């Protein structure tokens, strides 16, 4: 694995993984990030 | 061939990650059966307090000056 | 049958890697502890030349123990029964005979 | 669950001294409920009043009430799945201001008048040990002063008495476990010694 | 009420851009809220700063790397670290070969690959503030920093 | 050494506090952070916040500027009346933006950092700074256009 | 600019320089316990580490998150240490957790070290010579059969606190029993539940009227005793 | 490394860390998330 | 690519991405995080 | 923002070696992310205002 | 035990790697310190072997320290007795001769 | 000491692997710039053949420079003095001699 | 100095790898295009062997140019003069030769 492919990558998945845990966070009980 | 379970001092700076040194399950990379970074829930599950994981904490309504 | 009861290739690999806790940061102060209580299970890397006739009841005894189903075995390194389970064993099926390559990890239960 | 809501009902039936030198049910109603907020605001207003919490146990919606319960199982060094690193156990804190020590309980008087009197509960003990922290709550149902000091005194217990939690992941046994049940650690690691096998 | 909006619009207006320069075993001499100056060879068309190679107290001159230019007009300066890492500051009489320069006075205790820098009489300072600053768990610190 | 009425600081101050009334916001602050009764005195406490800091900024804050009526004015003054209960945070960062600094755990001491005009305490250039893979010794960052 | 000495600012800027050693104080002296120092490695002879004259023990511990910082959240480092044996262990059930208490941490520069750490001798040996930090400990984060950890905050840390603090409020006392606000110094009169006592260990105020005009200190009583029935 | 395994290990580390974070903001000075 | 430093990494850029998210989540539309 | 210069770099060296315990990987410098808010932000914590009420 | 016996026949791999902390500076310029307080630990990869009956022995000797535990050796190359630990001592039979591999870590403990 | 005194083996790998500041994006235009001002400090693969006495002077030579502490070495390739590191240097001893396998940075400062 | 004149023996390996934009379709049809407007650069894996003496030159020669700038050069395989980019030039060193291996990278600057 190369770095420089790799670290956009993981960076793209840690956005789409804040996206839903924001939007995971705004339900009943959660947090309402 | 183990569970790893990230504990806290592992996401807490590279210090235990190479504790246990994950060779075994980095070198496997993975399996169907078997589910890595757990995640144990101690201290997030407790950041607000205990009270708080035997009984949801009522709320109050918002303060208005106008009283 | 609950015993492996062929012979092995000369050839034949005994690793032990044990478990124990290792505390280290950096390059300073070092701690070690021997962790569980049943030490190092280790893994025996086999091998088996049998004719092309016999394969059929090698292979029926470990695809009748099927990864799970530990059986007891004698390996000749310290000639002591043990425990131990198969979750590989590939075969190589020549001309005249047939080559099983297999691990046992032994096991405790 | 409707067996969980008798059970808890007839916790919150029990006489408990009154403070004025009488008796009082443990919890009690008189809410006057006026202005539409989410079920989950009230649901949890309810599980809060009496000290339960809703879970889903896969049949039923069952409470899991905080009372004094027997253990169920008990678990070693020798039945828990056991990771690369040699913790079985993973044990965590509370922090030191999540400890809170003087609670201001919300509850409305109905002898005075029917207003929102504030009743102070400290543990002084613990003002000693970790500095002075202080939280706001609402007895949801509260109309008497000694339900109040109660809610207050149940809070300031739970924080000051229980402190660390645990994390074990374990075998196929787990099938057996529903949440709010009691079970016993027995770890030799915690201990000096080694009490199981 | 003026001056706290005013101070706000000013700040605005004129504080501008913030640097990252993350830095050696020095670090640990800056509070946040330390005013430092940044020479940047590559934010000017020149170089004004480097090491010191070699000393010759006597007929005082200074080998350096990298090649100086004097300006035209006015004097220019340059600064080295004396033998008590005290930061003394001299004026430069004449640069020979770019390399070699001869200054009014070499400082005592100035040693080898010392950091010597220059100051031109038309250059401004470019000073920024500190505003954060972390230990890198390496020796190096990160530090962070706006304009002044 | 410090005479609230006239505003003027005799000499050197070597600490001694003494109980005068004044208007002082940077004293109003300090009494804030480490009062027992009401403040923060419990927790935190005294020898955990700059005094000094507050010193200079009082200093500061008790200068002469001009009024915009003809007159004279000092730079930045007090008169609050704290009535409804905030964080501690908010009321901290109310009374550190009255006056432009900011608080840092110093690592003995809770300093603050006014918006002064200091002089340069370090110089670096490329040959003292770490050098990444990317030739990028200094990165730089502007503010937006809409900020 | 740090209050750091000279010798250290000569250090700093070596080429070459000495390795940095880092030094570590437990102090539970305010919450009930002992000082502990430790140092994650030995000295050339084989023993826990001399500075100034103090012994530091061997034993695995790193922090990290160390950071001076103004705009957010204020900077909460982490302490990692080792727990086989189970030390740290006996100290959480002994100490409430080590909660409440000071972590201080020194930087010193190994060529500064005292003289006894070295088989030849230290000529440059200059105790001065160290970067001091204090942190207070938070929470215990994990504690294992391996290791432990532990959350530090500045001794600042306003999270939890308000201001103004003190309360009003009627038939109770916001006053700390014997404070100086409350002013009472008489025997032992009564304990929490009214009840007469003559006993000093027994002797504490209900915090109600009741249990101030036990002690005749309805003057210093800290409530007010006519707003509940202007608030209706 | 295997594409499979690594990508849900990725968004799964994500995921704790935007907790951590969301956590983490609620704190004084924070953003409140 | 070792577990041991790459797990760190991939939180470590998880947060970072958790810094982003929120911050562009309270723009103008978004969600206010 | 995309993966255009961490190919810049290529970082060949660090990848091949994955990293070491003394040196920290992803620093993430702090320019963008600190000034966001605007640089007075960064020195004065910007005082808050109270809610606005209607019923005034 | 306390005392490795045994002899290392083909010629083992020493291994040093000190741990530094390096800077790199900008134009060619570094900065270098010794990063641990002492020392540098040193490592040895061996390679033992030895006859059928003797491997038992030898497996044993190697068990009882079981990864953590030290025991005392003199390396055939500075000649100095030393402290170390070994955690894999992979082995290989054959028909007269065990051949064992092993990793050595020189420790202070 | 401060130089290094003995003599290399034949076959010895010099790399170079010059640092430049390089921008382009996918096909399109490229523009290199020198970077830094020290160029390129190379690196010296280097394997030496001692006798078994001899290593214990050259081994004692290299921990006492463990990593940081450049000194003073004259490469057979230009015959000019450098200032180097060595970071590594594993060792293989066998019956008679024993080979160095080490690596020289060379440095500025 | 500007043009490359040592000469190249054994035989280099010449390298294309022409950038395009490539989609795939559903049920096998497809869509490409060039990507670039200017033509493919082509690379040349290329190994030097040169006397002990004129390796410093060959050096020398590499460096002043030192990863970035151009130098012409005539490829004994198109036979057309070209400008090429070095950035590697690893040297390993022989009793009386040095041989070089080298990536010349062409380039349109
Ligand atoms: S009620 Fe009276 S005696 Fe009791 S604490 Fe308050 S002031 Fe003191």
């Amino acid at each position: 694995q190369i770095g420089p492919a790799a670290l956009k990558a993981v960076y793209d998945m840690a956005r789409k993984g804040a996206r839903d845990e924001i939007q995971t966070q705004m339900r009943d009980g959660g947090l309402f990030s | 061939v183990f569970q790893i379970v990230l504990g806290a001092a592992a996401i807490a700076g590279s210090f235990f990650t190479a504790g246990a040194t994950l060779a075994a399950w980095g070198a496997a990379i993975g399996a169907g059966g078997m589910t890595g970074i757990l995640f144990s829930l101690g201290a997030s599950m407790v950041l607000g307090g205990v009270a708080q994981m035997l009984a949801p904490k009522a709320r109050t309504p918002r303060i208005q000056t106008t009283d | 049958m609950k015993t492996f009861r062929w012979k092995v290739k000369p050839g034949m690999d005994v690793a032990s890697v044990p478990s124990v806790r290792k505390v280290r940061f950096g390059d300073g102060y070092s701690q070690r502890a021997p962790a569980g209580l049943n030490a190092n299970l280790k893994t025996y890397s086999v091998t088996l030349s049998v004719p092309r006739e016999e394969a059929t009841v090698l292979e029926s005894f470990l695809e009748e123990h099927g990864g799970w189903k530990s059986f007891l075995w004698t390996p000749p390194y310290e000639w002591r029964q043990i425990k131990v389970t198969c979750a590989k064993w590939s075969s190589r099926v020549s001309m005249l005979r047939v080559e099983f390559s297999a691990e046992f990890e032994q096991v405790v239960n | 669950d409707k067996w969980a809501l008798y059970v808890i009902g007839q916790y919150c039936d029990q006489s408990v001294p009154d403070g004025f030198g009488g008796t009082e049910p443990r919890i009690t109603c008189n809410a006057y409920l006026t202005t539409q907020r989410k079920a989950w605001d009230v649901l949890s207003d309810f599980c809060s009043a009496m000290r339960c919490m809703p879970v889903w146990n896969g049949q039923t919606l069952t409470f899991v009430q905080d009372r004094p319960s027997d253990k169920t199982w008990t678990y070693n060094r020798s039945n828990v799945v056991m990771p690369d690193d040699g913790a079985p156990f993973r044990y965590s804190f509370s922090a030191l201001k999540d400890r809170h020590n003087a609670v201001e309980v919300n509850w409305i008087d109905p002898n005075n008048g029917w207003e929102t009197a504030t009743e102070l509960v400290e543990d002084t003990q613990a003002i000693a040990r970790y500095g002075r922290n202080v939280t706001k709550m609402d007895a949801f149902g509260c109309t008497s002063r000694g339900q109040a000091h109660r809610a207050g005194l149940w809070l300031i217990k739970t924080e000051l008495l229980e402190t660390q939690t645990v994390d074990f992941s374990v075998g196929a046994e787990g099938l057996r476990h529903v949440p709010g049940d009691v079970i016993e650690i027995c770890d030799d690691d915690y201990a000096g010694i080694s009490t199981g096998g | 009420a003026h001056r706290a909006g005013l101070w706000l619009i000013k700040t605005e207006l004129l504080e501008t851009q913030t640097v990252d320069f993350s830095v050696g075993a020095e670090g640990l001499r800056h509070v946040p809220g330390d005013v430092i100056e940044i020479c940047d060879d590559d934010y000017a068309g020149i170089s004004t700063g480097g090491r010191v190679l070699a000393v010759n107290s006597q007929t005082r001159t200074l080998t350096l790397d990298r090649e100086i230019t004097l300006p035209s007009s006015g004097t220019a300066l340059i600064s080295l670290v004396d033998g008590s890492g005290n930061p003394v500051s001299v004026e430069v009489q004449s640069v020979t070969d770019g390399v070699k320069v001869k200054v009014s006075r070499v400082p005592d205790g100035v040693a080898e690959y010392s950091v010597w820098e220059l100051k031109l009489p038309t250059l401004r300072q470019r000073l920024f503030r500190c505003v954060s600053i972390r230990e890198n768990d390496d020796g190096t610190y990160a530090i962070t920093a706006v304009q002044h | 050494n410090y005479n609230p009425q006239t505003r003027q600081y005799s000499g050197i101050w070597d600490g001694t506090f003494k109980p005068a009334y004044s208007n002082n916001m940077a004293w109003c602050l300090w009494d804030m952070l480490t009062h027992p009764r009401y403040g923060m005195g419990k927790r935190l406490g005294a020898a955990d916040v700059d005094k000094w800091a507050l010193y200079v900024i009082g200093q500061y804050c008790d200068q002469s500027v001009p009024d915009g009526f003809g007159g004279t004015e000092p730079r930045i003054t007090c008169n609050a009346y704290l009535t409804t209960q905030r964080k501690a945070w908010d009321v901290l960062s109310d009374f550190c933006s009255a006056m432009r600094c900011m608080p840092v755990w110093n690592g003995q001491t809770l300093t603050f950092v006014q918006d002064r005009p200091s002089d340069k305490t370090w110089t670096y250039n490329r040959s003292n700074v770490v050098m990444p893979d990317d030739g990028a010794p200094f990165r730089y960052s502007f503010s937006a256009l809409k900020d | 600019m740090q209050d750091i000495r000279q010798e250290t600012l000569n250090e700093c800027t070596r080429a070459e320089q000495s390795a940095s050693v880092v030094l570590w104080e437990i102090d539970l002296t305010e919450v009930g316990g002992e000082r502990y120092f430790f140092c994650n490695e030995q000295n050339e002879k084989g023993e826990p580490v001399t500075w100034q004259g103090r012994q530091y023990q061997p034993y695995p511990i790193q922090g990290s998150g160390f950071e001076l910082n103004g705009k957010g959240t204020s900077t909460r480092p982490t302490l990692t240490v080792s727990n086989l044996y189970g030390m740290v262990t006996g100290m959480a059930e002994d100490m409430q957790s080590l909660v409440g208490g000071t972590v201080v941490r020194r930087k010193v520069y190994a060529r500064f070290l005292d003289a006894v750490n070295f088989v030849n001798g230290n000529s440059y040996a200059d105790p001065e010579q160290e970067v001091i930090s204090r942190w207070r400990i938070e929470q215990c984060s994990e504690l294992s059969a391996v290791s432990a950890s532990f959350v530090l905050s500045t001794p600042t840390e306003t999270d939890g606190a308000v201001f103004p603090g003190r309360i009003m409020l009627a038939n109770t006392c916001t006053w700390t029993y014997r404070g100086d606000e409350c002013g009472y110094s008489g025997p032992a009169v009564a304990d929490e539940y009214d009840q007469p006592t003559s006993d000093i260990t027994k002797d504490k105020c209900s915090k109600c009227l009741s249990g101030c005009k036990f002690r005749n200190n309805v003057g210093n009583f800290g409530g007010f005793l006519s707003i509940n029935k202007l608030s209706q």
